């Protein structure tokens, strides 16, 4: 996880006081947008990787979900190794205040943890902030249902 | 009349027509004979069909 | 008034989010044990937990076991509450398993079972939606004047 | 993507969220012809074109003057000079103005002279200045934009948001014998009736692919067939 | 030309002149203009 | 730390004060160009006071637009509402001390024509009343008179000197 | 960064009002305007106070139980150019005197 | 309501202890998990009842009939 | 034993809802009405006199309930328990005193009953109202009933907490097509009347305001807004240069195309094209037609007598959409709080009342005219007791509504309903569940899926964990643990103190604004755009925080849009904690020692300056902590605990950080339908369909949510010794697998009770 904060944070640190390579996105400012839902997505899968394969033999996320039938690989993932980038509309929260998700973050905070993303794991509990946020992303799938 | 502003005069036409009127929700929609409502639970030892 | 036995057909809950009927009711002798005897009252499907992805209970099954040992209500709470890798000294030393499984016998059978288990107090609520009420039948019942059909 | 676009397919109604046109490209490239059928087709550049405006008086003398950059169709390749664009004002023009000489001077002037509820000078004079950096240049008018794409690897080729799939299979340096696109109803305007419904089902079976499960083309074909 | 009128403070435009020439004046307060107008904007 | 007098005043005939949308600061050495002639009025209540300059013909003034219908030549023609709200004191430096002053009611001053109401001599021929409207005909009703004008220091130095 | 630029700004202003303050030492007609919150708060009405500039460009001023209000800055009229007028008993009234250049509010500080 | 006369699971009776319980808790004040044990029950699903079991029917017994 | 400043914060909750009471809002809207908004209605008409027989009049003095000058609490009334048995309704007896005109040297007074009001229990007047342990057992009623519900017709009920859209604020909304609307709909005491504005075409924007008859060029209704200068509206509701400059003058174009000058005619074009005031008053058809509309069209906001107010008021709304048409986004959707604003059964019961009592004085002037009509002897007659005969209209319609639930006003011609229900006990948990619940109604249809999901400004101030499927026609939520319901406070105070503080009125403004600083909003109303914006806020906050106008008010400053608001509307969301004045907290640890002892409590650290209300926009604003673990001297706020967020129901469920959220809202969506204990008089009192359990149990691990909803001392469940195995065959999904001789010891058993209700009743024969 730590790999990724001071990538993402090069990436950004650097857009706002000087110029990047722009992917075809077309416009800016969702250069950095995709680059980092990219990012944090392959950690997320990559900490789920050593999860499933370094995890014991005998214990039961493994032995029905890595093979027969209830949840899957990425949901143990979501279990003991970290949950990250709730994801609500496509893409991360979109503010419902100004320049901030939720009044616990400062002002153009571009970092994870400030919109959608938790760095911790179901079983090591959660923070308000990535609570908040993870009481989001399962709603928008239950009303999208609805 | 009344005249406390009673909206659904409306008798005919769409006891006919609508939602689950007549003509779709009972007619087509015919609730039935001979039937019954439960709750479920599993019985494996039970053969399929 | 009437006192109604949790006949089979009625919903349970695990108050975390487990929602569930009760299956066959076994009688005593079946299900496991162990060593000091008791029997597990309600028994639960494991398959729930991974695709629902609620550990929460599966915490609290541990700290109910530990509370009932020191005899202390012991508390839990959003963003709190008793930390966990501490429930594991209370039991070590009393006898428990440091996480909550533990060895069981199959009523069935009588010889170990070839995997370890995981119990504890657990509260599970019961519901509205008793079946007695809820069951249904008719052979050829009244018709409504206007259709004449049931 | 969603289930919607079976909701418009299906329901096949005259005007659709996306329309994309996919339309093949002559030969594989990302220079010039690559780009050059992109500016023989995309919308109007007019406001791109534009560069300033200007709007002087000389006693009686009514101008709209503008000018514009040659260096932008040197970047986008274009097919004009002056004159093109000139008449070109005056065959738009229909949608308000009217049609009466423009002139250049020289690299990128225009002229028009305006005159005879008074005022009327002032009035189309504010109209002309405010709808004229608008109107269509060069272009199928009823594109918004386009997009060269990449194909696999080796081949790159554009596709193109708009209604037309007729003018834009017309239109020069795009091999037509296989343009696609969706909304079969404009498909049935040109191609039509078994051409249509062969997309139709070719269009289910593309979308209901991508949210998983399979139908199987036996079921798909029956729908597009009782629907034509 | 949207321009402002000193004094009277209402509008500015441009109006059909005598003798042509369209003079510019203030529409409902007095002005008049001299012409030889410079007119530039981008 | 040390001390710059300042000292309050008396009623003295109240004060009042324009501002005025026309004519701001000039850009040039010095920002000011005072305004002329006044030949206003007042009336109770609403004061709403007609405000009074003249049109020079060398401006590009157009008599023709006077001699067509509405008569141009003459002030040109200022008036507006006004309000008073406590606090508000105008003041002045006299040498080493400062001498503030009460001010009463303040009037916006906003240009209109009486022209338009020329336009309506020749358009014109060929309970209730609660709430501003109550004031509108009464502004109208009670409305008339000749207020001359003035300049110069008599007591505004004197008056305040005396009243320390 | 906010607030010290702000903050500054008060300084800029003890300048700006300082100078051309001073400058209406003479006695032309030029009248400064200021706002001054109601109900008088000095001490009571027994039948002023005054002004100071501290030591790196402060405003000590002072009325009544000695008081410290201190405000400054304003809003920025420009545009308007206000001109001072007196009522002449009733009738024969407009004395018109020293138009206006400065302005400035007072706020009692916390 | 009253204290169950059995655990759900043992079947020991835990109808008596109930009182010499909270007797025991209230005078002779000692701990909780120190009390239970010393009155007799190690099995904890025999003891979670005593444990547990809010007794209501004192809160049921201010309704009675003759106040 | 020092204690934990990390933990110590935990003792404050339980002292907040201690004195101040969990579910306080259907209770003190209530005790401010009957105790305040009474002797509002009757001040608004204390006069009914007919047209005949100049000299008369009846004149209202005071209203009372219960007391008629005997004791403090009435004398004798009916115990709400044993009156729910006999199908009666809970009442309190309404007490008028009046001034007759009868005959000669009268004018005379008394103390009467015009009928009687359904009063709510553990109210100001309700019986119940402080009574400890032992009136509760010989009024024979639940000590832990929370209260808060009616109750009607032997019935049990409630009025539920109705959310409803800012009333009297701005709103800009964009569309596909359209041309991004702007509505502002203004409402107090009389005439609640909607105005809407946009463009209709192509930079040409107009008023649609359904008292006039289409449309008018926004520029001419703003010089007849009475700002003549013209290009001037220009400078006022565009901006200096930026991109502005062009978008707007094209629509200041079409007015000089027409027509000028509202000294008369500007005017006219709008009364021209008003519609008729309906004969009689058209008298009014002059210059001045219009000059009504002008200050009363819809809004009521303004109006006065000079217009500069309403004039720039209606410019700075004009801006809004043109920065619009600039570039989306940059807009206010309808979402976050604090565009809303729920509102409780106080102002409801009014709204109600004044009608119903207002009909009582318009029939009773046509029942005095009867009387007085044909002469007899010289006629005087009491003319007093046919209020008697001639009421209940405020009392049977009263209860009527209460509870059916249709309430039809005639005087707002708007009608609402399903506004209240049944509370249902299946539990100790549903008894506070349906009480502290969240109705949003209105929503238009369903198809946008804007006024659905979880917006993230909903922090705190309201449960994240529930959003039940009886969505249908509308919403429901519920509040958090700690929120205090904004009253209504107070305006001209306000004002002048904000002019105190050195805010200049607008009279005296530039006429250049946008550029100067912010501007300074009162309620969505432009006052002064004072000099120096933070250092106004931080000098204002801090006389909030001690010394004057309490609670609510908030203030929060703005940047992109350029405002600070100071907003003192009533029926508005707000909620505790700690300020961090410098680095650490405004406790300092030593203060909670002086807190647990008692002698301290709450609403006592507003007078010391610690703690206060913010608001969903004053914290967008602010800036907040979780932990006093982590601060920077950046900071404003921490938090006092971080698990207030879930909401009453949600706090039983143990470790919820760790679920996934779903979970929670299913558990909030069932525990309220666990059997249970109900309350302690549950034998006694005789229900519908009533549940209750044979042997409950403590939940063995319990929350501090719980313990400090009583939850406990009526647990509902039993605590069961669970393995987690795959067993017999008959398991799979979710279904459980029970014990005999374990059933059959006395787990889980279940009671029911149902009542038959027969009325016995007598005929004409
Ligand atoms: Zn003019
Ligand atoms: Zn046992």
């Amino acid at each position: 996880v730590e790999i990724a904060y001071h990538k993402c944070d090069e990436l950004i640190t650097l857009f706002n006081k000087g110029e990047l390579e722009t992917q075809p996105g077309c416009n800016e400012e969702q250069t950095l947008e995709a680059k980092i839902g990219g990012l944090l997505s392959k950690v997320r899968e990559e900490v789920g990787d050593v999860c499933i394969n370094e995890l014991d033999n005998w214990n039961a996320p493994l032995i029905m979900a890595t093979c027969g039938s209830k949840g899957s690989t990425l949901n143990v993932s979501q279990m003991v190794a970290v949950v990250g980038q709730q994801i609500i509309s496509g893409n991360r929260v979109p503010d419902g205040f100004q320049d901030r998700s939720l009044p616990h973050f400062p002002k153009n905070s571009k970092t994870p943890q400030s919109k959608g993303f938790v760095r911790n794991s179901f079983f090591s509990g959660l923070s308000p902030p990535e609570f908040l946020f993870h009481a989001i992303s399962g709603r928008e799938g239950l009303v999208d249902t609805a | 009349n009344g005249g406390g502003k009673v909206k659904p005069i409306r008798g005919f036409c769409q006891r006919l027509k609508g939602k689950q009127g007549r003509f779709r929700g009972n007619l087509s929609g015919k609730r039935v004979d001979f039937s019954g409502r439960t709750v479920i639970s599993p019985d494996p030892n039970l053969s399929i069909d | 008034r009437q006192n109604r036995r949790p006949e089979l057909g009625d919903k349970f809950s695990s108050r975390h989010g487990q929602k569930g009927v009760c299956g066959i009711i076994v009688k005593q002798e079946d299900m496991p044990f162990n060593d000091q005897g008791i029997v597990p009252d309600i028994i639960m499907n494991p398959h729930g937990f991974p695709s629902r992805m609620t550990v929460g209970k599966m915490i609290e099954l541990i700290s109910g076991k530990a509370g009932v040992l020191n005899g202390t209500l012991e508390y839990g709470t959003c963003f709190g509450g008793s930390k966990l890798e501490d429930m594991s000294k209370i039991l070590v030393d009393q006898g428990f398993n440091y996480s909550g499984k533990d060895m069981l016998y199959s009523g069935i059978t009588g010889e170990c079972l070839q995997a370890y288990i995981f119990f504890g107090p657990i509260y599970y609520q019961k519901l509205k939606h008793m079946v007695l009420d809820k069951m249904h039948a008719r052979a050829r019942g009244p018709r409504a004047v206007l259709t004449r059909q049931p | 993507l969603g289930v919607p676009r079976i909701k418009e397919i299906i329901n096949a109604s005259k005007v659709i969220s996306t329309p994309i046109i996919n339309a093949v490209l002559v030969n594989d490239n990302d220079e010039r012809a690559a780009r050059v059928v992109k500016g023989r087709v995309e919308k109007t550049l007019l406001s791109d074109v534009a560069f300033y405006v200007q709007d002087v008086y000389k006693d009686n003398l009514s101008f709209i003057q503008v000018r514009i950059d040659l260096g932008t169709i040197d970047k986008l390749q274009l097919e004009l000079t002056i004159e093109d664009i000139a008449v070109a004002i005056t065959r738009a023009s229909k949608l308000k103005i009217q049609a009466s000489d423009v002139n250049i001077i020289g690299k990128d002037r225009i002229a028009i002279n305006v005159f005879p509820s008074e005022n009327d000078v002032f009035y189309r004079m504010q109209q002309l200045r405010r709808a004229l950096p608008d109107v269509v240049v060069k272009g199928l008018p009823d594109i918004s934009r386009a997009v060269i794409n990449i194909r696999d690897d080796g081949k790159r080729e554009l596709l193109v948001e708009g209604y037309g799939l007729r003018d834009v299979m017309c239109t020069d340096g795009v091999i037509g014998s296989r343009t696609t696109t969706n909304h079969v109803l404009e498909v049935f305007s040109v191609l039509g009736i078994e051409a249509a419904r062969y997309s139709i089902i070719r269009e289910i079976n593309y979308t209901m692919s991508n949210h998983g499960m399979s139908v199987d083309p036996r079921h798909i074909q029956l729908l597009g067939d009782v629907m034509t | 030309m949207l321009s402002f009128c000193p004094s009277c403070n209402n509008m500015l435009l441009i109006t059909s002149g005598d003798s042509g020439v369209y003079t510019l004046a203030c529409r409902s307060c007095p002005y008049e203009f001299p012409i030889e107008g410079i007119e530039i904007y981008d | 730390i040390e001390e710059f007098p300042l000292k309050i005043s008396g009623e003295e005939e109240s004060l009042h004060v324009f501002q005025y949308a026309n004519r701001p600061r000039l850009v040039g050495r010095k920002p000011a160009e005072h305004p002329f002639i006044s030949a206003a009025r007042y009336k109770p209540k609403s004061h709403l006071w007609e405000i009074d300059i003249p049109l020079d013909e060398q401006a590009f003034y157009n008599k023709d637009k006077a001699e067509s219908e509405w008569n141009g030549v003459n002030v040109q023609t200022l008036k507006g509402v006004g309000v008073e709200n406590n606090g508000q004191y105008a003041a002045f430096v006299k040498d080493m001390q400062v001498y503030l002053v009460p001010i009463e009611r303040v009037a916006q001053l906003k240009p209109f024509f009486k022209y338009i109401d020329d336009a309506n001599v020749t358009r014109k021929q060929e309970n209730r009343l609660t709430g501003s409207l109550l004031a509108h005909k009464v502004a109208d009703e009670e409305a008339n008179i000749e207020l001359t004008w003035a300049e110069g220091t008599f007591e505004q130095f004197k008056d305040t000197i005396v009243k320390e | 960064k906010e607030a010290a630029a702000e903050l500054e700004l008060l300084n800029a202003d003890h300048q700006h009002i300082l100078r051309k303050l001073k400058k209406m030492n003479n006695k032309p007609e030029r009248f400064m305007v200021f706002q001054l919150p109601t109900r008088l708060p000095a001490f009571e009405r027994p039948a002023v106070g005054s002004i100071r500039v501290h030591k790196s460009g402060k405003l000590s001023v002072k009325i009544g139980n000695v008081v410290m209000d201190i405000g400054k800055g304003a809003e920025t009229t420009f545009l308007q150019d206000v001109i001072a007028l007196s009522i002449a008993d009733d009738a024969s009234s407009a004395e018109l005197l020293g138009r206006v250049d400065g302005k400035i509010v007072v706020t009692p500080q916390i | 309501m009253i204290v169950p006369v059995r655990c759900f699971s043992c079947g020991k009776v835990v109808g008596d202890k109930w009182e010499s319980y909270l007797n025991l808790l209230q005078e002779d004040e000692l701990d909780e998990g120190t009390a239970l044990s010393r009155l007799g029950l190690k099995r904890y699903c025999c003891r979670r009842m005593i444990l547990t079991h809010v007794d209501l029917i004192e809160k049921f017994l201010r309704y009675n009939p003759l106040e | 034993d020092e204690i934990n400043t990390a933990q110590d914060k935990w003792h404050l909750l339980p002292a907040f809802l201690k004195v101040k009471g969990l579910v306080k809002q259907h209770l003190d809207s209530f005790n401010y009405f009957v105790d305040t908004d009474l002797k509002k209605i009757i001040k608004a008409n204390q006069l009914i006199l007919s047209d005949v027989d100049p000299e008369f009049y009846l004149k209202y003095v005071d209203i009372r309930v219960g007391k008629k000058s005997s004791s403090s609490t009435k004398d004798y009334l009916t115990p709400p328990h044993e009156c729910r048995l006999r199908d009666m309704t809970y009442s309190a007896p309404i007490y008028v005193d009046i001034e007759y005109t009868r005959g000669r040297n009268i004018i005379m007074h008394k103390d009467v009953e015009i009928g009687r009001m359904p009063i709510m229990l553990r109210s100001n007047k309700c019986i119940l109202y402080d009574a400890d342990e032992s009136k509760m057992a010989k009024l024979n009623e639940c000590p832990l009933d929370p209260g808060g519900y009616f109750i009607v017709n032997g019935t049990e009920k409630v009025i539920l907490v109705q959310e409803q859209l800012s009333k009297n604020r701005i709103i800009v909304e964009a569309d596909e097509k359209k041309g991004i609307v702007q509505a502002s709909v203004t409402s107090s005491t009389h005439e609640r009347k909607s105005k809407t504005y946009v463009i209709t075409k192509n930079g040409k924007i107009y008023l649609k305001h359904n008292s006039i008859a289409e449309e008018i060029p926004i520029a001419i209704v703003l010089k007849a807004c009475g700002i003549l200068s013209d290009l001037e509206i220009m400078q006022l509701v565009c901006g200096n240069d930026s991109s502005y400059q062009d978008i707007f003058a094209v629509n200041l174009e079409e007015s000089s195309k027409l027509d000028i000058y509202t000294q008369q005619q500007a005017l006219e074009y709008i009364g021209a094209k008003v519609k008729t005031m309906r004969r009689q008053k058209l008298t009014i058809l002059q210059e001045g037609i219009e000059a009504i509309a002008t200050t009363v069209i819809a809004h009521l906001t303004v109006e006065a007598l000079d217009f500069r107010e309403k004039a720039l008021y209606i410019a700075m709304m004009t801006r809004r959409v043109v920065m619009a048409m600039y570039n989306p986004k940059m807009i206010d959707d309808r979402d976050y709080v604090g565009n809303k604003r729920l509102e409780l059964a106080g102002q409801l019961i009014s709204l109600l009342f004044e009608d119903l009592f207002k009909k009582f004085n318009n029939d009773f002037k046509l029942s005095i005219d009867k009387v007085l009509k044909k002469p007899n002897r010289a006629m005087e007659y009491d003319a007093l007791l046919s209020i008697n005969v001639h009421s209940n209209n405020i009392t049977s319609g009263l209860n009527r509504a209460i509870s059916t639930g249709n309430w039809s006003l005639k005087r707002f011609k708007m009608e609402r309903a399903g506004v209240t229900h049944v509370l249902s006990r299946l539990s100790y948990i549903s008894a506070l569940g349906m009480m502290t619940r969240i109705s949003s109604q209105f929503e238009k249809s369903r198809k946008v899926s804007g006024p659905r999901a979880l917006q993230p400004s909903q922090f705190g101030m309201l449960c994240t964990a529930d959003t039940p499927e009886g969505e249908a026609c509308g919403l429901v939520k519920n509040l958090a643990l700690m929120t205090h319901i904004t009253t209504d406070d107070e305006e001209e105070p306000i004002k002048k103190l904000c002019y105190v503080l050195g805010v200049e009125d607008i009279t005296l403004i530039d006429s250049a604004s946008l550029h100067l600083n912010y501007g300074v909003y009162l309620n969505g109303t432009l006052i002064g755009s004072i000099r120096f914006p933070t250092k106004f806020v931080t000098q204002f906050r801090h006389l909030r925080r001690t010394g004057k106008v309490s609670e609510f008010i908030s203030i929060y400053s703005n940047s992109h849009q350029m405002a600070v608001h100071i907003a003192t509307d009533g029926g508005r969301i707000c909620r505790p904690l700690i300020i961090v004045s410098d680095g650490q907290s405004r406790v300092k640890d030593i203060h909670l020692r002086k807190l647990l002892d008692g002698e301290l409590d709450f609403d006592d650290f507003l007078k010391l300056g610690l703690v206060e209300y913010l608001d969903v926009n004053e914290e967008n604003d602010s800036y907040i902590a979780l932990y006093e673990k982590d601060i920077v001297p950046s900071m404003t706020h921490l938090e006092i605990e971080p698990f207030t967020i879930l909401g009453a129901v949600a706090g039983l469920i143990p470790y919820p950080h760790h679920n996934q959220s779903p979970r929670n809202t299913y558990q909030c969506a069932m525990g309220k339908q666990a059997i249970g204990a109900i309350a302690y008089n549950q034998f006694k009192r005789i229900d519908t369909l009533l549940y209750l359990m044979t042997y409950p149990q403590q939940p063995m691990v319990k929350t501090k949510t719980i313990e400090l909803i009583d939850y406990d001392k009526l647990p509902a469940g039993q605590n069961a010794t669970v393995a987690v195995m795959s067993y017999s065959g008959y398991d799979i999904e979710d279904a459980l697998v029970l014990n005999k001789s374990s059933i059959d010891r006395g787990f889980g058993r279940c009671e029911t009770r149902r009542k038959t209700t027969t009325v016995l009743k007598r005929y004409a024969n």
